[PDB]
C-alpha cells in the first residue's frame, strides 16, 4: 500500500493488484497456445480466446 | 477605531476546507476574495 493523494488521479498499472491482474492473464495466454490447446481447440477460436 | 474592543475577522465559512485541492476552481475562488478582504480586517492573525 501507499497513502492516498489529494492530486487528481487516474487509472495505473503500477499497483501490485495489477501486475497480479497483468500475469496470470499473460500467463493464461500461454495456455491457450499451448500444445494441449493447439491440437483440440480450432486456431480461430482460439485467437478469440 | 473600537479595534481591541471588538476585532472583526474573517468567517469560518470563508475559508476553503483543507481537503479540497486548488484543482477545483471555485475553492480557489474563495482564496481569492480572501486576500482582498485581509487587510480590511482587523485580526492581527488575518496574515496567517
Amino acid at each position: 500500500n501507499q497513502p492516498l493523494p489529494r492530486l487528481t488521479v487516474a487509472p495505473t498499472y503500477d499497483s501490485a493488484m495489477s501486475n497480479w491482474i497483468s500475469t496470470t492473464i499473460a500467463f493464461f495466454i500461454r495456455v491457450v497456445n499451448s500444445v494441449n490447446m493447439t491440437a483440440t481447440v480450432n486456431d480461430l477460436t482460439r485467437r478469440t480466446m | 477605531a473600537y479595534n481591541g474592543l471588538v476585532t472583526t475577522v474573517l468567517s469560518e465559512d470563508a475559508f476553503p476546507d483543507s481537503s479540497q485541492s486548488i484543482t477545483h476552481l471555485p475553492s480557489m475562488w474563495k482564496c481569492l476574495f480572501l486576500t482582498l478582504a485581509g487587510p480590511m480586517t482587523s485580526d492581527p492573525h488575518s496574515p496567517v
